[PDB]
């Protein structure tokens, strides 16, 4: 930012976003699916239990 | 006498305060083309060589 113009900065900080996005979309989406498994097991201990 | 084109010069600039502003007074420059700066912005930044 401080380093370029308002039109010249807007594609570097655009291609940065894009990439830290995608790199939420891969968290969360590995959360949901590991949290099918901790969820099959606690029903498999309340089972148990 | 600039240096002819296959042996030009190379001159270091060791430590100042480095006012662009200047280099604004010598004509109309047939070009001025800053690449990983924008001129507007080079009053407020640090180089190291």
């Amino acid at each position: 930012l401080s380093r370029l113009d308002p039109p010249e900065a807007e594609v570097q900080i655009d291609r940065l976003i894009t990439g830290r996005l995608q790199s939420l979309q891969t968290y969360v989406t590995q959360q949901l699916i590991r949290a099918a498994e901790i969820r099959a097991s606690a029903n498999l201990a309340a089972t148990k239990m | 006498r600039f240096a002819s084109v296959y042996a030009w010069n190379r001159k270091r600039i060791s430590n100042c305060v480095a006012d662009y502003s200047v280099l604004y007074n010598f004509a109309p420059f047939f070009a001025f083309k800053c690449y990983g700066v924008s001129p507007t912005k080079l009053n407020d930044l640090c180089f190291t060589n």
